[PDB]
């Protein structure tokens, strides 16, 4: 029942800007946190797994970081196709999967 | 490697509906197929999962006791049986894949999600 | 002026007494059975060699900068002071390297050869104090001073002397101290990450055998799985043995986690107790190496060496700064009479703080070290 | 009547006294003349009246009048000073 919290509920940025999304867990989950990109009307796509690794076939601009319990997703240079909804998931165990509230990136 | 949902549609509240998670490429025995639902306008919520390698069905507290998830090795599909549907269960249901612990496949979380199906009560 | 003779005198008495005690104890009871004891013995010997000629400078400053001891003693005292600086610097660098080797990679012949080489190199680096240092009768007066002489060709020699102190006395040696103590910190971090994570895994393992319900067991296994994953990352500074030790371990927490999810407390506690067998077969050999590295920081020799290294470089910081300002003035980079007078009026003060560590190194044994047996026996 | 010149600029000439030393046949390099930054002349009593040192604005000049054979040697122009730490700079050495 680890609870994930995403403080920046709504973020507004232009193309080429730097956007940072933070995530916090109720318990001290290990570096088991996955970041997803969900365009409206489409299934979510994995971007960052293990809270630091980059998924195959994903642009390198997406960066994942862990600071103890605080997990941070960062994009170096925003793109027109990078405007979507990002979720923070802790996957410490199969039955202990909880997603974040969700952050929407606007133009 | 793709997961396709089936059986979704419009059903009356309190009825019984079965969803399918037909998959191609990988084998169901090597991965644990989870179910995540997303309410319209809300975020993702984990619902249930099955571990066809041994059988480790689990459910969220909001669906435990009504939902039932089963898998068929021969058909390479996972079936989610829903019972006592209410006004809170109308959401887009996603079938996700997740590897088993020893190795990197576990650290790769839901990575090949299902195409998504709409369930309306 | 008037406090330099008094500060020099108190340094002389306190340092000679303390360093005699340190040499006696290290050579008699410690018996030089550790490499760190050989380097500390040489450090005490260098401090004694410096303090032997210290009374000459106390009276030389006391009698309004007048040198009655002759050209030979001027050369010898200047060489002894420079030798003290360089020998202490090199011995501290070797002590830091030895501490890094002891902490991270758990040799008397090489130690003694290194001590001899250090003494020879410090004597060679004090050669300018032997060559360009003669007594100088000020004009036609009878006042004699122990001055530093130059020539027309050696116009850049004052730059060389000042830069040699900064580089070979502070700059390069401080890099090795930082390099060694950073790698010590990195090893102590991963020795504590494995120890702290396992304590969280072990604390909650007592909860499982104590609790008598499915809810408390599942909540305990949740924090055991997160600690087992974290501990698997803290690889000690052969790789598969550490990783496969926790691949088996997390595989037994999952088997216990999927038994507590069915409300089977008897099988959830029984499978939780199976983590004892995995710990001893694969992981226990690394919790000892993590505990052995972690409690070496508690060794009193580590405190003594760190205190001596920390205070020596902090006491020499003011002098190396004003030495660097002096060489800039000689280069003409800084051209202002106001700045020059501050450097000149602070050089004697900083030169006294820099060499105050000769009388404080013995006192670090009493304070930091708890093995002051002979300090009470004698 | 000769006149010796010695140029030293920078660190020297504003904090160190400048002057001349002669290497007599006795091989002692005795004091000859010396001028401080306060323009306070000071000569050896043996040549007190014959010589006259002079400071300029970064060269020091030594003026000679008698030039007896007793002052035929090589003259090094030194530069000595330092309130706490004493430094001495020596010249090349000019023979007369
Ligand atoms: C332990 C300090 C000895 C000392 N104190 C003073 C005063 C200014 C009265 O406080 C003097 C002095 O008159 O020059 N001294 C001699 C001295 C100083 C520095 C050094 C020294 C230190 C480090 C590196 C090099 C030297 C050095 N070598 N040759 N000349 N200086 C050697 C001898
Ligand atoms: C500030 C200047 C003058 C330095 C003087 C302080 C030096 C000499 C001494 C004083 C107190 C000392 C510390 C006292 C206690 C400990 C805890 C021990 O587990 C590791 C060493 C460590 C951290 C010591 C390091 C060295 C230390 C900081």
């Amino acid at each position: 029942d680890i609870q994930m919290t995403q403080s920046p509920s709504s973020l507004s940025a232009s193309v080429g800007d730097r956007v940072t999304i933070t995530c916090r867990a109720s318990q001290s989950v290990s570096s088991a946190v996955a970041w997803y990109q969900q365009k409206p009307g489409k299934a979510p796509k994995l971007l960052i797994y293990s809270a630091s690794s980059l998924y195959s076939g994903v642009p390198s601009r997406f960066s994942g970081s862990r600071s103890g319990t605080d997990f941070t997703l960062t994009i170096s240079s925003l793109q027109p196709e990078d405007f979507a909804t990002y979720y923070c998931q802790q996957y410490l165990y199969y039955s202990l999967v909880t997603f974040g509230q969700g952050t929407k990136v606007e133009i | 490697v793709q997961l396709v949902e089936s059986g979704g549609g419009l059903v009356q509240p309190g009825g019984s509906l079965r969803l399918s998670c037909a998959a191609s490429g990988f084998n169901v025995v090597d991965f644990s197929l989870h179910w995540v639902r997303q309410a319209p306008g809300k975020g993702l919520e984990w619902v249930a999962y099955i571990s066809s390698s041994s059988g480790s069905t689990s459910y969220a507290d909001s669906v435990k006791g009504r939902f039932t998830i089963s898998a068929d090795t021969s058909k390479n599909t996972a079936y989610l049986q829903m019972n006592s549907l209410r006004a809170e269960d109308t959401a887009v249901y996603y079938c996700a894949r997740w590897g088993y612990w020893p190795g990197e496949p576990w650290w790769k979380a839901f990575d090949y999600w299902g195409q998504g199906t709409l369930v309306t009560v | 002026f008037v406090m330099i003779p008094t500060l020099y005198s108190i340094i002389f008495v306190v340092g000679i007494f303390g360093n005699s005690l340190v040499v006696i104890v290290i050579y008699f009871y410690m018996k030089l059975k550790t490499v760190a004891s050989v380097f500390l013995l040489n450090l005490a010997l260098a401090d004694l060699c410096f303090l032997l000629t210290l009374p000459l400078w106390a009276v030389y400053t006391a009698m309004e900068y007048r040198w009655p001891f002759g050209n030979y003693l001027c050369k010898i005292a200047s060489a002894s002071v420079s030798f003290n600086l360089y020998a202490s610097v090199f011995l501290l660098t070797c002590l830091s390297i030895d501490r890094y080797l002891a902490i991270v990679h758990p040799t008397m012949l090489v130690a003694k050869v290194t001590c001899i080489i250090i003494w020879l190199l410090a004597g060679l680096a004090s050669l300018p104090a032997i060559i360009h240092r003669n007594v100088f009768f000020i004009e036609n007066t009878n006042i004699t001073v122990c001055a530093f002489h130059y020539e027309s060709q050696n116009s850049t020699l004052p730059i060389g002397l000042g830069l040699t102190k900064n580089i070979l006395g502070f700059l390069f040696p401080f890099l090795i101290i930082l390099t060694s103590y950073t790698l010590i910190w990195k090893a102590l971090k991963k020795a504590y990450d494995l120890e702290d994570n396992w304590e969280t895994l072990n604390d909650n393992l007592k909860v499982i055998e104590k609790a008598d319900n499915a809810a408390q067991v599942k909540d305990a296994l949740t924090k055991m799985r997160a600690a087992a994953l974290d501990a698997q990352k803290a690889t000690p500074p052969e790789m598969k043995d550490f990783r496969h030790g926790f691949d088996i371990l997390v595989g037994q927490i999952d088997d216990a986690l999927k038994l507590a999810n069915e409300g089977k407390v008897k099988e959830a506690q029984a499978a939780a107790e199976q983590l004892k067998t995995t710990r001893n077969a694969y992981i226990q050999k690394y919790l000892e190496r993590a505990r052995s590295t972690l409690d070496k920081l508690n060794d009193d020799i580590f405190k003594i060496i760190m205190a001596i290294v920390l205070f020596f470089f902090f006491s020499w910081i003011p002098h190396q700064i004003f030495t660097f300002l002096d060489v800039l003035i000689q280069l003409g980079i800084i051209r202002d009479c106001r700045i020059a007078d501050i450097v000149d009026t602070a050089m004697p003060i900083t030169i006294c703080i820099a060499y105050f560590n000769n009388c404080l190194n013995p006192l670090f044994y009493g304070f930091l070290g708890k093995k002051f047996k002979r300090y009470f026996l004698q």
